[PDB]
């Protein structure tokens, strides 16, 4: 009941989106990547909604240092 | 106890379905973190069945590429059409169960399933934080220092001590960020020396202080007492730490050292049958119910009639009930006296206990004995309380005149208004022995 | 008949991105996502559950309730300006 | 009649709907693992 | 002018005789030392003339070894007869002359006499102490109040940013120095494991207090209790620790790009303007780092209100200046934000140091939003940026007698509030009613 | 109180107050001092073996007078007086 | 006949009696606060006068110094004097 | 000339034990005193 015909100018697995994953960089939910580079350092550190949930770590039983998820396989060997 | 969805923990029996779920689980994850807006609308966020776009949460299927919307329930209808009960929410990331209709919260696994490959010595090597640290939850006067220190800065034997170099030139350490004694002789170049009066040394002391022990209490208890006699120790600690390798030749073992004796006597032949001497560094003295210093000491220097002790004196041959006698074997070059007014870690005895600037102890000494004489030479007294705990220290300077000491203010005062103070620590410098 | 392709072709005009980044910005600024969140905590307990379709439908009315009439309208109207431009 | 206001009013309610349906997984499975982790808080 | 007996420096005037008299002087003195009673009486107290003992002081002759009573003047005579005007005082070493009738007190080689065989090397290398130093006097800046320093980390590690560098292991990893008794940040990850992981979780911050005085020589801190000054002074620590451990020698780092963590989430950009209100022309564009804001808050009740003075187009006076037309009228100058740092750190300026010791607190309260958007500060319609409050520390009492107190919101959206040592829970309602000095704003939507 | 004869004669005798040259009194002890450990005015040396400790230091009158030291040029040290000499041969 | 004040004081020295005298003496007077109050008479002298010359110093101070000293030092000492000269000296 | 008895000799020595305690004590003191104005005519 409106005016479509002209706009159409510009016209499923979600597995398909893993090679276009990897071509992309790291994303927000709603920090907008052209406002960042406008806007902020190219290199500033990111957490989205970082009081969301409670820290994510876990602690050495060798040595008691919490531990950052990503930083326990280093730690370890 | 809480339990977790059974269905996942069935087809978590095999081992190898597992792994297909946490590689699973990691991928959505990794595409939801690595997608573009418009590509994240149109691939994560379209149900397959209505094409709708954020027709409620949009859950990516655990097992075919199939997104089924919440609002218009078609999600639940491919679980119930083909059986796939899993699904991710394309806006967190998070895993639910469609027959358990929750989301899968509280698996550790699930969670941290970037850690998939490794998750064996995660468990066994690092554990989950502990209710009590879980949000990195705790908090975090030295008057009771520096006014001792201040009576040791005008302490004679010190002083002399110091200025003598004795330690400088043999403190293997040589430094003041280490050793504590290399402090105190920095505190005395500040003092009466030339810089190149500051906290250098002050500062430099307290900060060995608290890495020395233990760290314990350390800034507690707010112990004068207890300060004097950790300065001392460390300073004889440090003397036996540079030698090349029951009595001691160092400054304190020579100048704040003397002896109790502990005899038990014959009533009748006065002669010690048994006797124990036990050095002493300081001397503590009780002050209830009492005027002045010498009748403290008197109590301390009183004799007992023991029940307990009946014997056979040898030298005068005869049954006795024996009589305990405590008194000083040897006296110490500088005497200190603490007056017990602090029930052991909030109460405190406030009589004012009166000290002679000359103080007579031949009294006090075994077998008749001369005078003997020490010049007051240091004060320590606390006002304010238990808590509220300010110590000030009060010291007597060559030519006579008094001076008082608050917490860096430094200010001259009358020998009339120093025997007024509260005493709690006193210090005796020895005078005249006939 | 079919109005997910309205929607396909606002996702693809990038305005569905500024309608829903611009939405969220006004809740979170009307402490509207904060209150929410009390919501379901005060739910899961006065319900001792934490059962996310149960908490769900008492949580979700009362949460729409609590949109304020001022983002509705502003929202609302910016997706009308952007239906006119479509169709 | 899917008119602009009908429209309209689906699309938000779908953006609404979406988040309250988002803020209450993200909080529900945050309680979850925590009651479970810890069962005397 | 105080004098010196002439007699004596008469003498001193000729080496040799210089030489015997400290040779005897100490020699007199050895004797008072090394003599029993019974010895020093009949022998240094008993006089040559008279016999009696104690008639006064005795002189022990400096010239020969007579000795002379004072009550009745038999030394006096002694030195009239046979010429000996020097005499020492048996009870006290001390030498005396008949002459000046007094005694040589402030000769200093005299006074220093055991020292004399190496008297000129001695007062060539050595010097009497300063008048202000002899007597050791000098107050002990006692450690009282630190609770600008507590107060200040607790912002800290409540960061989400430095817990996740901190517990990342990233520092730890590279230190060389590696160390909690020498290293600040080591004193910072220590402060993180003992709080959040596993004898009183006092440690790390004795370390890190001991640091602190150190290499900050005296103060800080016990001069003046900045809590601001001190968060520029950790934040700056993080950065030089950083910097030790690259591999070069390399000026990319301090500036134009350091990638450390103070610099990657708490840097940001100014961009001063000098505009012209006649050509509109902008003669300079300066763009300067900040690590904090600081914001003026007289007469003014809103913290927005606090921003937009800091933003106003500011009127510039210099007289003798040069513009292309217009080079009357004054320079139009513009604060503005050319980029955000991803915490913004803000301090409300509260202490007014004034002419000598003088200063004075500004209580008045301001009030700050649970979520903050920048849109307006940044330079040249923009998208809402908005940023989430997550602490504060606020100051009770006087510029130099007062208290601090910090509160963090952590993870839950739960607020706590930390007094030395006393951690508890609090009501947002009611956190929003303290008296804001530094707040902390973490990044939250940019659209 | 009594008028005074004389000393008693028995008295006189034992202790011959009958009876050095003496120019040459005081200088004559140099010997005796050399084999003589240290001696204080008043701290009774038999007392101090008794009710001191034998490795007991000690300072006579320690107030008396202010403390007898000197500043390094070099360093700044308060230096005793018996420290000098070695501090000064590095 | 006589200088019997000097020979007395030879004996008093060789019998070990002089020592005490003298060290009872001081014992007191430390005790009593005197050898104190004299230091600040001394003090007080030699700022009234603007001096530090001795000779002049003591002839200001000697004469209160003596007075100073209490009748209980000054009885108690002559007493243990007199006791001494007993044993030695024949009287009328 | 006049009599010398027990009370006078007596004293006699107290004072020559007196004199000289006063005389030590006032040498201290006034030489002391010399030292610290030549050392330091500002004071
Ligand atoms: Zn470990
Ligand atoms: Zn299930
Ligand atoms: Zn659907
Ligand atoms: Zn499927
Ligand atoms: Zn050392
Ligand atoms: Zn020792
Ligand atoms: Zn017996
Ligand atoms: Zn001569
Ligand atoms: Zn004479
Ligand atoms: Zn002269
Ligand atoms: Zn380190
Ligand atoms: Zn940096
Ligand atoms: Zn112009
Ligand atoms: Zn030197």
């Amino acid at each position: 009941k409106g005016i479509k015909p002209k706009v159409i100018e510009e016209y499923d697995s979600w597995k398909s989106l893993m090679s276009s994953a990897k071509d992309t960089p790291l994303q927000y939910d709603h920090m907008n990547r052209e406002s960042l580079k406008k806007y902020f350092n190219p290199n500033a550190q990111l957490i989205e909604d970082p009081l969301d949930k409670p820290i994510q770590y876990r602690v050495c039983e060798k040595c008691g240092k919490p531990l950052a998820l990503t930083a326990i396989v280093d730690h370890l060997e | 106890a809480m339990s977790i969805c059974p269905h996942i923990q069935q087809v978590f029996q095999n081992e190898k379905s597992k792994d297909g779920v946490l590689k699973t689980c990691n991928a959505a994850r990794y595409i939801l973190n690595h997608s573009v807006p418009k590509e994240k609308f149109l691939n994560t966020m379209k149900c397959g069945t209505c094409h709708e776009i954020n027709s409620g949460a949009t859950f990516m299927c655990l097992q075919c590429g199939f997104c089924g919307c919440w609002n218009h329930s078609h999600f639940l209808s491919h679980s119930k059409q083909i059986g796939h009960i899993f699904g991710i929410n394309s806006n967190n990331g998070l895993l639910f169960c469609f027959k358990c209709e929750d989301y899968i919260g509280n698996i550790d696994l699930i969670n941290d399933a970037i850690l998939a490959k490794y998750w064996d010595d995660v468990c066994t090597k690092t554990m989950v934080p502990s209710m009590e640290r879980r949000d990195g939850l705790s908090g975090l006067s030295t008057c009771f220092m520096s006014s001792i220190l201040q009576c040791l800065i005008h302490n004679p034997y010190f002083i002399r001590h110091s200025m003598s170099q004795i330690h400088s030139n043999n403190c293997k350490v040589r430094s003041p960020d280490k050793c504590f004694s290399c402090a105190l002789d920095k505190i005395v170049h500040e003092l009466y020396g030339a810089l190149n009066n500051r906290q250098t040394g002050f500062i430099y002391l307290l900060t060995c202080a608290w890495k020395i022990n233990q760290n314990l209490a350390g800034y507690s208890q707010q112990d004068a007492h207890e300060f004097w006699q950790f300065i001392i120790n460390q300073i004889h600690q440090s003397y036996v730490l540079d030698l090349p390798n029951k009595q001691c030749e160092c400054i304190v073992h020579t100048v704040f050292e003397g002896s109790l004796e502990s005899s038990i006597v014959c009533p009748g032949c006065q002669n010690n049958s048994k006797t124990t001497i036990d050095p002493f560094l300081d001397l503590s003295l009780d002050i209830k119910d009492k005027k002045k210093l010498y009748e403290c000491l008197d109590s301390f220097h009183k004799k007992e009639q023991l029940k307990d002790f009946n014997y056979h004196c040898g030298e005068c041959n005869s049954t006795q009930d024996a009589i305990k006698q405590l008194g000083i074997h040897k006296l110490p070059s500088v005497l200190v006296l603490q007056l017990k007014r602090f029930e052991h870690l909030n109460r405190k005895l406030d009589d004012f206990i009166e000290f002679p600037t000359y103080l007579n102890m031949k009294n006090y000494c075994s077998t008749k004995v001369p005078d003997i004489i020490y010049e007051l030479i240091g004060i320590v007294s606390h006002k304010g309380t238990v808590n509220e705990g300010h110590y000030i220290a009060f010291c007597k300077i060559s030519g006579g005149q008094w001076f008082k000491f608050n917490d860096s203010m430094v200010s001259s005062i009358s020998q009339e208004e120093v025997l007024k103070e509260q005493a709690y620590l006193l210090f005796y410098t020895i005078r005249q022995v006939n | 008949q079919l109005k997910s392709q309205i929607q396909q072709y606002l996702v693809e005009s990038g305005n569905y991105e500024l309608i829903s980044n611009e939405l969220k910005a006004r809740l979170l600024q009307e402490g509207w996502v904060d209150k929410v969140k009390d919501l379901t905590k005060s739910e899961m307990n006065i319900n001792e559950s934490t059962n996310f379709t149960q908490i769900l439908s008492t949580v979700e009315p009362k949460a729409l309730e609590m949109v304020s009439d001022s983002t509705r309208e502003t929202v609302l109207k910016q997706i009308r300006e952007f239906l006119e431009e479509i169709v | 009649t899917i008119t602009i206001d009908s429209i309209s009013n689906g699309i938000l309610n779908n953006l609404l709907t979406t988040l309250i349906q988002d803020i209450v997984a993200r909080e529900t499975t945050q309680q979850q693992l925590l009651k479970t982790r810890y069962p005397d808080l």
